[PDB]
Formats: C-alpha cells, sequence, structure tokens
C-alpha cells in the first residue's frame, strides 16, 4: 500500500483503502485469534484463500 | 646520408612552441579527465555503500 503514496494517490486517500481490508492480528492475552484493519505497511490481498 | 642530418618533421610539428602555453593546453586535457572520474568514483561508492541501508521495508516499522 505504501507504495501507491506520492506515485498515483496521496496518503491520506491510500490509508483509508487500506483500511476496509481485514488482516490477521496478534492473539489476545488468552490466545485467540484476532483481526484489525490495514496499515500502509500491509500488501494488497487477493480475492482467494 | 650523414647521421648529421635529421629527417623532415616538418608536418607534425607546432609552428610556435611555447613552453608555458604548450603546458597549461596538456595540463587542462587532464584535470578534465581527473575532475569526472573523480565525480563517476564518489557515485560508485556512495552506490554500493547506501545499498546496506535500511529497507524499504524496514524504515516503515519505525
Ligand atoms: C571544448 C574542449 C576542447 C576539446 C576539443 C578538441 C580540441 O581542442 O581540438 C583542437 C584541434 C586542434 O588541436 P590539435 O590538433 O590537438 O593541435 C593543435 C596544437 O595544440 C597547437 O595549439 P597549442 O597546443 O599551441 O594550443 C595552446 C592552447 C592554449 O589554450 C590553453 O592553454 C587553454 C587554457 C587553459 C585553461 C586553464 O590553445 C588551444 O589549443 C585552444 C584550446 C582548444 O582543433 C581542431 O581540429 C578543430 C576542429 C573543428 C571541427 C569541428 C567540427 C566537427
Ligand atoms: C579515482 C579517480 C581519481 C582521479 C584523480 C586525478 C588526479 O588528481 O590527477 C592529478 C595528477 C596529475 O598527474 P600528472 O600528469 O603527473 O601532473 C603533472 C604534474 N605537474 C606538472 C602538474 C606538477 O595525477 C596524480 O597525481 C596521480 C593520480 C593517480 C590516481
Ligand atoms: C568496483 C566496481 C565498479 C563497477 C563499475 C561498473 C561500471 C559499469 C558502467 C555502469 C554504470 C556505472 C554503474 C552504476 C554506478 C553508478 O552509480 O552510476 C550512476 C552514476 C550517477 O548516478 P548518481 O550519482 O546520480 O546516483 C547514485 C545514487 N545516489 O553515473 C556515473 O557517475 C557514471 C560514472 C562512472 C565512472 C566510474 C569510474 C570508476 C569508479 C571506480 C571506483
Amino acid at each position: 500500500w505504501r507504495t501507491l503514496v506520492g506515485v498515483s494517490h496521496t496518503n491520506e486517500e491510500v490509508r483509508n483503502m487500506a483500511e476496509e481490508f481485514e488482516y490477521d492480528d496478534e492473539p489476545d492475552e488468552q490466545g485467540n485469534p484476532k483481526k484489525r484493519p490495514g496499515k500502509l505497511s500491509d500488501y494488497i490481498p487477493g480475492p482467494y484463500p | 646520408k650523414s647521421t648529421y642530418r635529421t629527417p623532415n618533421f616538418d608536418d607534425v610539428l607546432k609552428e610556435n612552441n611555447d613552453a608555458d602555453k604548450g603546458r597549461s593546453y596538456a595540463y587542462f586535457m587532464v584535470g578534465a579527465m581527473g575532475l569526472l572520474s573523480s565525480a563517476g568514483a564518489k557515485s560508485t561508492v556512495e552506490t554500493f555503500i547506501s545499498s546496506m541501508t535500511a529497507t524499504a521495508d524496514v524504515l516503515a516499522m519505525a
């Protein structure tokens, strides 16, 4: 996501684009899986698992 | 032919042989070489050294 900033989009625009997807996070204090919205350091996700 | 008779060098010689003028001309052409080569050496060592600095992905996690 960070490679689109300053090339075809604005920083504030790419952040909104990434936040519409979900990524695996660190497990909580009990060890269960968690999810979080995307960041600029993430990669563009694909349609199939 | 006597060895005291030097051959003809007329068509390769300068018609005005000045020491100061003819030396400044030659040293200015080697200084131009040494100026550009010294500039190109800086761009070579900088290219290799800078590749050892933090990558794009590492810098994203600061």
